[PDB]
RNA sequence: AGCACAGUCUUAACGAUGGAUGUCUUGGUUCCUACAGCGAUGAAGGCCGCAGCAAAAUGCGAUACGCAAUGAAAAUUGCAGUGACUGAAUCAUCAGAAUGCUGAAUGUAAACUACACCAAUUCCCUGGGAAUAGUGGUACUCCUACAGAAA
RNA sequence: UUUGUUUUGUAGCAAUAGUAAUUCGUAAUUAUCCGAAGUGGUAAGGACUAUCCUUGAAAAAAGGAGGGAACGGCUUUGUGCUUUGCUACUCUUAAUACUUGUAUG
RNA sequence: UUGUGUUGAAGCGAAAUACGUGAGUUUUCGUGGAACAUCUCCCUAGUGCAGAUCUUGGUGGAAGUAGCAACUAUUCAAAUGAGAACUUUGAAGACUGAAGUGGAGAAGGGUUUCUUGUCAACUGUGAUUGAACAAGAGUUAGCCGCUCCUAAGGGAUAGCUGAAAAGUGUUUAAAGGGGUCCCCGUCUCAAAAGGGAAACAGGUUGAUAUUCCUGUGCCAAUAGUAUUAUGAGUUAGAUGGUAACAUAUAUAUAAAUGAACUCCUUUACAUAGGCUUUACACUCGGGGUGCGUUUUCUUUGCACUUUACCU
RNA sequence: ACGGACCAAGGAGUCUAGCAAAUGUGCAAGUGUAUAUGAUUCUUUAAACAUUUUACGCAUAAUUAAUG
RNA sequence: UAAAGCUAAAUAUAUGUAGGAGACCGAUAGCAAACAAGUACCGUGAGGGAAAGAUGAAAUAGUACUCAGGAAUGAGCAAU
RNA sequence: GAUGUUAGGAGGGCAAAUCCGCCGAAUUUAAGCAUAUAAUUAAGCGGAAGAAAAGAAAAUAACUAUGAUUCCUUUAGUAACGGCGAGUGAACAAGGACCAGCUCAAACGGUUAAUCCUUCGUUUGGUGCAAACCUUUCGACGGAAUUGUCGUU
């Protein structure tokens, strides 16, 4: 919902900062992604 | 077989009173040197209903006389009681309507 | 129990971490002489205040806080009008 | 790039303001790199590494002094005080552990085990 | 009815009756209670059975980063005194 | 440039699909040996962070994929960059320093980054000079000593 | 200083905004924004009437009252109390200056 | 024990003028690319599969089959593009029909939002679309909420039970505050629809708005001392009205003495019925302005003609 | 009558205790050196090797509730 | 010689840590996990819980060039 | 007794294979089942250590006697228990591993608590680079203790 607490609101955050795929630069030398429709983060 | 109706009852978990609008528990005026010995009088203020009961209950006013101020008692109201009423409660209070006295 | 280091509560170099230069920050500079600034999540209005004035020698009218989903503090400091924001922007890139 | 040695001998003040300066130089590299420019990223690892030197050592200065003030007294705060495990602060010290009574003591003194040899 | 015994009834399953626990941080502190149901956080004691070998080897020590006791490992074997340094080069 | 009916089924060769077999194995398993408690000096567990570009795992804690010190000792690199000609690059060790919010969690609370009260507090020079709303303390039970009231 | 007759103002906010138009380098000028009613849809308020073997929360918070404890200013006797010469003297709102740890949100 | 391997081991595919009766054994060709036997004798076992609605994995015929059927409905032209029935634009025909696929919220979700890309998969046909994928961005409050209060109620304290775990929660309690000795008093949580300090309009962005900008307000707080200034009152607290009651307009109606101790009020409350007032809504006529119809009729049909909080 | 669409891989009388019979082996009125000890063996070795002329089991004698 | 008390060794160790081994298993086996495994994922919850190893000596040899295709791809007189 | 945010301290929680207390089933077997068995087990609650617990006889024996505890071999599937059914089931001696004994209470000491703790000091020598640590005996101070510390045995 709009309202929300302040803890509820940064593990938001932290699991769509966690949702970003590996970096282009790495890879050159990500299983665990979420999709918001498909598995619900329960938490 | 399993627990019956009556013995859920004791349980207390639905079958507590509902008393959520009570105006208080129906007592008289806890014992005193003034009832023991002489007499003390409360006017009644109002005669409300309290929800639970049949019975109306008077609030009696009583002047306080180990310090300054009042007192409100919740009676049960005998019929015939009014508002204004000047009830007497004691010892040498007289007999009549409405009045408390040893028996 | 005493404490020998030196403090660890967060002064002015981690209270405000850097400049927004998005193109709505970099706009409100202009418009209504406001600069966006990204802070840690432990600052507050009274704690931006002080240390914009301490890191720049400016104070402002005001200061709107939001939290952002990327784990900091966006605050939108309104200068006041004695001076503008085109030139502390300038100072500062 | 500082290492830790040359700066042990300085003062607390050569040491905070040199820190001061170091966190100045590491916001200003951190707004760069928050504007597009690029070009001094790879800096910041060096100038963190140095913060964290003069760091470590002012610490440790403040950590020795605190120290020298509290020699002896026999009630030095806890941070001071031996980090033992707790069991091991808690346990009988070893002269209350060997402690004898002095019929004990006395008896020991006069018949204590003895070398020999059998022939 | 309508709001039946299978898919009308699962539409009005909103309003959870669990969330985070700050102490194990598990999504299951019963809100109405106040009480996890993995850990009891309420009450001191860590809330664990020994008929569920898996729940125990889940959340034992060693799951987690042992921030302080593998500090402390090792040091048996070498016995430093507390406060002591390597000599100088 | 011409010729085979089609389908169904059988055989061979070569393929497709699939991942058996064989061969590998920085893993497991079992035995043997040895040591063995951590925590109010705040544990285990949980969150939250931390890299120039950085999701996970691993590592670490506002000094944050690591500081110092000690041994080795020239590399480290995907790019950028950093390195001596050895307290410098990287390994190993790891005693010093540092160790966010929590958690028995302990000022009151908790799907609050909510609210108290008491000391203002911290740093710098050798009595001054600064900066800070920041920092400490306050649970319950109990022991020893003390204090001042009570019969 | 009263009672009648007029002008102004959308009572201030307020036209400077908004809307709908006409133009002009492509940002500006222009003109309007006022005369009378009907239905009862929604909401709220009012004063009422009726019903109950049903009478339909509490506290934070705020206010009113009863009561009448205390009492001017400058100076002075002696021991807070009698005292001496003199009168311009208390509360309330705002601002300023200095101390207060940095004295708004 | 005694052997084979990069001049190709194990394995595997097809086989053989091969042996055996048979389980099998042994060879050839191909493939393979690193190990393999031992039948000399013996030791050892997790040692031999067609089945167990066996277990796991893979794959069939069914079969290009069933099917891709609620929600009345599409059409013309253009753009983009490799490609357009289902992307975009214009035109038409229609639908939803204020009980709405229209606006605002809650629960729940959590970035799905926005811009720019963009098509491997997904978007059960297509797809250049997208809630997909990729890179960036975006959420601004003294006045909106939480935060405070208390409710149904929960947790805990004192005890008291119980081996404890736990159960109950004033049942022998010496259990912060007020004035200056006395008086009062368990703590804590529980409402984003109950109670409750205070905001409006206009504008603004790709994405936020009672949050930004502009203007105008409102609420709460505002320490001590001293100067001023505003007002009252006083030679220790004002005055009008018969009365109901009224009076401080200073930038601002701020001040009309008042302790302990008390007693009330507000907060603060159901349902039904009609009657009534006001605002908003709708509608009618006039005036002005613009547009529309105009074979014919039509002093015509439509749109705008507005005004917040605060004082 | 039930199970089996197909294929691969996996898939079921075993291990320990105790008793007996059978057979092989050693010794024989005996037999087994148990736990443990020793000892220039201490990769293997956690096995091998050893036991200053009443340890114990079974056997060498039966029978009876039993004194025996 | 009860109704008081202390006491090392010989003993046990499906735990943790660290060594060493084996007529053990050899990726459907062996721990559930050889791998980012108590992970992904499921359940309101207590809990449940996988799949998934192998190019080559060397990618410091991981496919350059041309042609055809919008591209994916394909082919080559081209190439490790 | 009460009260103290007076000074100094302790407990709490995690972890459990071995260990110590409590509480405590049923499946199962008996070819049914109820005593019995499963089992003084699982689950539940609490508490410790590198081991724990037990332990220096109110013990055995009946001998020519042994001599704290624990563990191994054995006694011994024995004595015994048991719808005397299914089942259950020790001890002493013997051989070994290891080997260790002690103190309170009570008695005795009043020509003198001879005890103990807190705080504050002095020096006695040592290994550390430092940090720190080990030794040290001369007090003083404030208490506790005769409702009994210490010495003797």
């Amino acid at each position: 919902g709009s309202i929300k607490r302040f803890r509820l609101k940064q593990r938001l955050g932290k699991c769509r900062r966690q949702n970003r795929p590996v970096p282009h630069w790495y890879r050159l030398k990500n299983t665990k992604r979420r999709h918001w429709r498909r598995t619900k983060l329960g938490l | 077989g399993r627990v019956i109706r009556g013995q859920r009852k004791g349980r207390g978990s639905i079958f507590k009173s509902h008393n959520h609008h009570r105006k208080g528990a129906a007592k008289l005026r806890h014992l005193d040197y003034c009832e023991k010995k002489g007499y003390i009088k409360g006017l009644v203020k109002d005669i409300i209903h309290d929800p639970g009961r049949g019975a109306p209950l008077a609030k009696v006013i009583f002047k306080r006389t180990e310090k300054y101020g009042k007192k409100e008692e919740l009676i049960i109201a005998s019929e015939g009681m009014f508002t204004g009423q000047y009830i007497s409660c004691g010892t040498k209070a007289p007999l009549s309507v409405g009045n408390i006295l040893p028996i | 129990i005493v404490k020998s280091c030196h403090s660890k509560t967060l002064d002015k170099y981690g209270l405000i971490k850097y400049p927004l230069t998005s193109e709505k920050a970099m706009k409100k500079i202009e418009e209504i002489n406001t600069l966006v600034f990204m802070c840690d999540k432990r600052a507050n209005k009274k704690n931006i205040k002080k240390s914009v004035k301490n890191l720049f020698g400016i104070e402002c009218d005001k200061v709107n806080v939001l939290n952002t989903l990327n784990g900091d503090k966006k605050a939108y400091v309104r200068l006041s009008g004695e001076h503008d924001a085109l030139e502390v922007a300038n100072k500062i890139g | 790039n500082v290492k830790a040695y040359e700066l042990r001998t300085l003062k607390k003040k050569e040491l905070l303001d040199k820190l001061d300066e170091l966190k100045k130089e590491l916001s200003g590299l951190r707004i760069s790199k928050a504007l597009g420019n690029s070009a001094k990223n790879s800096k910041i690892h060096g100038v963190r590494k140095n913060v964290a030197r003069v760091l470590t050592v002012y610490n440790q200065k403040r950590k020795m002094e605190l120290r020298q003030l509290y020699k002896n007294k026999k009630f030095k705060p806890y941070n001071l005080r031996k980090k033992l495990t707790k069991n091991k602060r808690l346990q009988l010290s070893p002269k209350q552990k060997a402690a004898m009574t002095l019929r004990q003591k006395k008896k020991v003194q006069n018949f204590p085990q003895r070398k020999y040899l059998v022939v | 009815g309508k709001a039946g015994k299978g898919t009308g009834s699962f539409g009005k399953r909103n309003g959870k009756t669990h969330f985070l626990c700050l102490r194990c941080g598990k999504r299951s502190y019963h809100l109405q209670k106040k009480k996890c149901a993995s850990c009891g956080y309420p009450s001191a004691k860590k809330r664990r059975f020994n008929w569920s070998v898996k729940a125990k080897r889940r959340n034992t020590t060693g799951t987690g980063r042992c921030r302080y006791i593998k500090t402390l490992r090792r040091k048996l074997k070498n016995k430093f005194t507390e406060g002591s340094t390597p000599k100088p080069k």
